[PDB]
């Protein structure tokens, strides 16, 4: 019965579901939330990896500013004044 | 120029405005006396064991130069005379004590020529550790076995 | 008859999707190794 | 060289004959008081806060050369000696107000150095927000907190 169909793209992707099933989404759902995490924490890191390269810059002077703009954005928006 | 850090209405250190800057020791506990200074932001800086904000635009014309040139001779702070040769600033053992971080070495100008940080005891006379200016950028020269004030 | 734990085909497309993920992940961790590995150099210099 | 810009009958600021131009602040109501200068078609220029035009030719020989030159020291204007220092003009506080734009700040052999916008008041001194010629080009300096007189 239930037709499970290929696609596409994805749609028909969760037809399949209904073939062989209870199930098999839900894990590809938490994959996929895993995923998400992963991408979230990358960029918590790079936001923390962006101030590593912002400090010393961060006392103190003429010198960037510059840096800035080259900067990523946040260099630059300390750069103000 | 000079401001004093309380602790516990208890005087920790001091505080400079040197430059645009306005610095302080970053080992010194307590609040900068002074309401203007106390609200401001300050960048810790572990490296140089210091940690600068920036001087209010109503104060600015109360810092204190800063410069790169110092020849060997004699330069001037709160306890007399240090003297600089070698590159090195020293001082007759027992004229600077824990308590004494932050306290500027002026030239005969007014200058601010470095700031003292600590001191390594190398017997008649102590090497300072200082925060010192380069060609423009700050740097901070530390004597083997310094005692950090 | 067949029925079996995969994965399995639909495949191709199903790795078209997969490979456009983690690979900026992994762009971001080089990165931050490489910002490490110049503030050591720093820290040398100083 | 200088003549007073006038808005309903009172004076607001000045304009200046420097170089072969005719400035006046953009910021300063009124029209100048000299049928000549009036007349004219200025360019504005907010970038600058600056309005130039050209001096006619029965008047080019009133204008006022200018200097990118200027060392540290004191330096002369209406209402006194300004000081330079730091890259910084300033004055007693009380000394400048609201409607002194435009008055120029000439060195001792009279070239302008500079043209006043407004001061930021920080204590016993006012830091200048002045319009100065740099290398060959024009610049603006304006102290931080400035009040544009």
């Amino acid at each position: 019965s239930t037709n499970g169909t290929a696609h596409g793209h994805p749609h028909e992707i969760i037809l399949y579901y209904y073939e062989l099933y209870p199930t098999m989404t839900v894990v590809i759902v938490s994959v996929a939330s895993f995923v998400l995490l992963s991408m979230v924490g990358t960029a918590v890191g790079m936001c923390v990896c962006a101030r590593r390269r912002c400090i010393t810059p961060y006392e103190l002077t003429p010198g960037a500013t510059v840096p800035f703009l080259l900067s990523l954005l946040c260099c630059v928006r300390t750069t103000k004044a | 120029c000079i401001f004093e850090v309380k602790h516990e209405g208890k005087v920790m250190g001091y505080a400079c405005l040197v430059g645009d800057k306005v610095m302080k020791p970053a080992h010194v506990k307590g609040t900068i006396d002074n309401a203007d200074l106390a609200k401001l932001a300050f960048k810790r800086s572990s490296k140089y064991d210091l940690e600068c904000a920036q001087i209010p635009v109503h104060m600015k014309s109360d810092a204190s130069k800063f410069t790169h040139e110092k020849p060997e001779g004699y330069y001037n702070w709160h306890h007399g005379a240090v003297q600089y040769s070698g590159g090195r600033f020293t001082i007759p053992t027992g004229a600077g004590k824990p308590g004494d971080s932050g306290r500027p070495i002026f030239d005969n100008k007014g200058r601010v020529v470095a700031i003292v940080l600590g001191g390594a005891n190398e017997g008649a006379r102590t090497a300072l550790s200082v925060v010192t200016w380069n060609k423009d950028i700050v740097t901070k020269i530390t004597p083997e076995g310094a005692e950090e004030w | 008859h067949t029925t079996l734990g995969v994965q399995d085909i639909s495949t191709t497309a199903m790795s078209w999707v997969q490979k456009i993920t983690g690979g900026v992940g992994l762009i971001v961790a080089v990165a931050a190794l490489i910002l490490i590995v110049v503030l050591c150099v720093s820290f040398s210099r100083h």
